[PDB]
């Protein structure tokens, strides 16, 4: 009864969402540090202000040194992020680390030492009782009216597809794919900056992230599609600069969602997205594929793209055996999952022997992450 | 038509013990959704105390309370044969009479 | 009268049957477990379900740990066909073990250790008052309109072919025969998967038995049947998968029951089931030979497939002196004949001293089924 | 006398070998196209060069078009394969098509369609006098010093286990599976993704091939290996890839070759290795079981790993009567095995009657494979 309940921590590469278990929306959700000079500073036009805090020290991150990020869904810089995280506790959820266990999520197919700076940060850096690992897919699942089937999570730096037979996910047949919501922020850039455009000052870095967000759709038939951009009037929308300029986007709308059908845009090998979906479902037990393709949910921000249920139905009928009926979901709250998934898990008491715990972190070291969370 | 009935006689069962705990069911199709009569029906015929339930009303909510009479069932050597939370939360007949008779015959026969 | 009266169960391959002897049809028909995850499981499709039962945890079987099959006919799970008997009392008939003798029924030729276990589980594990297992053709021969006759009985697990004269069994003429439903399926799935399918997931290896079930035939002459094979047209068939995909079946409908008359399709040494009639029928007593051709009668799910009762005729009636009348009789329902046999059986004041009581169990063991069950 | 013999062709994974029938060594043993840009292309580091050939084509293959692979052992790229066949004919072995029969080799196991295929260019593209196709693991044991005994013949694309008794092989009792040197090159490549790490261009896809032959092993007891993985020091091994970079492999080793004993580990329902070749000795004549056992042969590019023959010994050991003297014969040559094998097969006056012939693949068309070879 809330000094003690686990927080739930979901880092997104977009958004965070910090809360109490047990509870039914997260408390804090905030955009995804402190920075000083590293040499006497000030602007005239501020004060003798040597530390910039938040967003107008992101704009300057480039001339300041910045105390705690995502981008491997990934986390790419290490101590941006310890700022975010000391933010949670300490001023949004007003928390004392060393007494909560904290569940923090991670995207699919995170890379092993990343999952070690992060059980290895918590417990050394944050002193924390307890801490447990999930998959941001798998508590999209547990968190909905369902228990077969297979949810497709694309967060910011990883996506997986999972089989799960009755709340329990199949790791045989769990496929990792590392392409999600950064590597699509990148080639948007790439495609826009190709266009003799110039994204360079820092925060505008983080405006690919908004005309991604923004404009961006998932085409039917992106062939069919492409001379729907050549039979132009309706297709280039403008996105206006804080500069005052403007850009204007075509083609590249769709082209950038397009890359998680076909990997080959990015210059990877990988299957897209609906040919991973298929080959978990085929790696499972003949007597629940029926149900797999009956109950296809889509999870994680990257999911959020207009047309993308519609074709991934699509695709998995054409890959699928001509009878089979394939419900893909898309539940429109998409915007929650991997928040309240977390809230019920660390909440029941089931969970309490599933975190590693500061005495087994002390006993094995970083790499126990890799044996308990699967 | 066993399954008229066999609701019939098994609320009428249930409701002669969770008297004893002040509270009864109208529907057993609806009533032990949430598993908290579930949980205070076996507390009732056994003597025993099950753990704490869950605050709260949402679905995973019934699935963890609902789990917590499962398990405690289970651990009196009953095979909860194909009978899970999901369907018990889900309400669905077949199933949430199975579970009853098991409890009827486990505790009382 | 009700309160008393044996419990008839009859364990078949793809169905069983349960009842109350002193009654007319079975009460319980049903599909022939509950399945706890063993690792905290649900697919994001689903609430946190940690049992999944019946038929969605087949088809996960593989990933989850069942508490309670059928194939030697015969049992090849024992948890999991305990799991079915506990459903049959405890939610099917909604009864209590320790009150009701049980007639459970069994396949010609079952094995030892078999016949065994189910004494052991239903005498340890339900404490049962007493009970009996009879073969399932003997029960459809008590359950028809005729006392002289030798029946062909042919369920999952085993196939024997009975003398009886007058209501009586001849013990020393009784040929049993591994090979009935499950050989079938078996060798449907592999003619099947040679041809380069796929029945890779769990619940559609269960989709082989709805192929046999639905699609094969008895050739009258198999190899004229063959090159009426390759004279196409009319003999390919189609199945659909649940996962939408096709199937289609030729020579392999009609090839699948061969089996039954030539084992060598199996790999198997034995006589097929024509040559058995013949050769328990020259065992016996010289003057009910006769009566032996005249009222040879099938029984059990194996011998309801189409072309069975005249392939059976023609080749009794080569083997048979070339003046015997042959009379094989294919009742219509030989679809509730092994039920209807024992609860018949069950219920004459006769049998209760044929039981093996919970007193007997004591006294030898489980050993004592072989003595008193023939 | 060479002008006028039949070519042997052995079409393997990582090597062909291709000669005359009649010789004791393959004259040609190459690794296993030209490619012309298709898009005028020529680096500033070599000539206008349009065609690319051999190996320095496959490293630019996603960008080329190729003129003609096996990996169904089995082949998946048409075209390629058939600048293979070109190759050995025009350019290695210096021969016309039109003037010789050819024995091909294929997996055990072998799709249907694909010895179609195969049946289909030697004829209509090749103008083939004739030809045979053979599976490998037979062409292995008619070259060895022994008439009756089962080989286990691990290929490419295909697994057989197939019992001989005098000379002729005994078709009920073979047994195929679709598992062997692909699925083991594959499966490493993925456990080693999962560690982290990149095989993302084309060449290096046959690096992970590299590694497989040079480092995999088979653990005698996989469960104490693991853990004999764990203790360290000894047991991880590295590999340079040509980009300078280093591999560091470890359990990954012995995980490789142990899907062939555990199939599940590949997500396959399939038996491994050492139950199939138990069960075709089930399937055989009771009187050269026994011969059968003395005489487990294995032949094939798959059945090179260190550790195979002692685990299949202490396999087979384990499910044969506890009486059977199991004799597993692993010549250190089964490198030549198959392509002997043809040799000697195609030169006896035995064999023209064998063959399908220019006039019966007219006749019948390509389907008339599946008749004559077996």
């Amino acid at each position: 009864d809330d000094d003690i309940a686990a927080l739930v921590v979901d880092n997104g590469s977009g958004m965070c969402k910090a809360g109490f278990a047990g509870d039914d929306a997260p408390r804090a959700v905030f955009p995804s540090i402190v920075g000083r000079p590293r040499h006497q500073g000030v602007m005239v036009g501020m004060g003798q202000k040597d530390s910039y805090v938040g967003d107008e020290a992101q704009s300057k991150r480039g001339i300041l040194t910045l105390k705690y990020p995502i981008e491997h869904g990934i986390v790419t810089n290490w101590d941006d992020m310890e700022k975010i995280w000391h933010h949670t506790f300490y001023n949004e959820l007003r928390v004392a680390p060393e007494e909560h266990p904290v569940l923090l999520t991670e995207a699919p197919l995170n890379p092993k030492a990343n999952r070690e700076k992060m059980t290895q940060i918590m417990f050394e850096t944050f002193n924390t009782p307890a801490m447990y690992v999930a998959i941001q897919a798998v508590l999209s699942l547990y968190a909905s009216g369902r228990t077969t089937g297979i949810v497709m999570d694309s967060g910011d730096g990883v996506t997986h597809t999972v089989p799960i037979y009755e709340g329990y996910a199949l790791p045989h047949a769990i496929l990792r794919l590392d392409l999600a919501g950064r590597d699509l922020t990148d080639y948007l850039m790439k495609i826009l900056t190709e266009r003799g455009y110039s994204f360079t000052t820092t925060a505008e870095r983080e405006i690919v992230r908004d005309i991604k967000e923004k404009l961006c759709y998932v085409a039917l038939d992106f062939e069919q599609e492409m001379a729907t951009a050549a039979s132009s009037s309706s297709l280039e929308k403008s996105y206006e600069l804080p500069d005052g300029q403007v850009i204007t986007i075509g083609n590249e709308r769709f082209r950038c969602p397009e890359a998680l059908f076909q990997p080959s845009f990015l210059g990877m090998e990988s299957c897209g997205i609906h040919e991973t979906t298929f080959n978990s479902i085929m790696k499972c037990d003949v007597d629940i594929r029926k149900d797999l393709y009956a109950n296809t949910v889509l999870s994680g921000g990257t999911t959020m793209y207009p047309g993308i249920a519609d074709r991934m139905q699509k695709e998995i009928t054409a890959l699928a055996p001509s009878t089979m009926k394939i419900k893909i979901i898309a539940p429109p709250e998409r915007k929650y999952s991997v928040w309240i998934g977390g809230s019920i898990l660390a909440s029941l008491s089931t969970f309490q022997q599933m975190w590693i715990s500061k005495q087994e972190y002390d006993e094995s070291g970083p790499s126990i992450v890799h044996r308990k969370c699967f | 038509a066993w399954e008229k009935q066999q609701r019939k006689t098994f609320t009428a069962w249930c409701n002669s013990h969770l008297r004893k705990a002040g509270t009864q069911i109208e529907n057993i199709e609806e009533d032990f959704r949430n598993g908290l009569k579930l949980m205070l029906l076996l507390e009732v015929i056994s003597g025993e105390r099950l753990p704490r339930p869950d605050k709260g009303k949402m679905r995973f909510h019934k699935i963890a309370n609902v789990n917590k009479a499962l398990d405690f069932i289970a651990s009196k050597g009953v095979k909860l044969v194909s009978i899970g939370a999901e369907e018990i939360v889900d309400g669905n007949l077949k199933m949430t009479l199975g579970m009853i008779w098991t409890i009827i015959l486990r505790f009382a026969i």
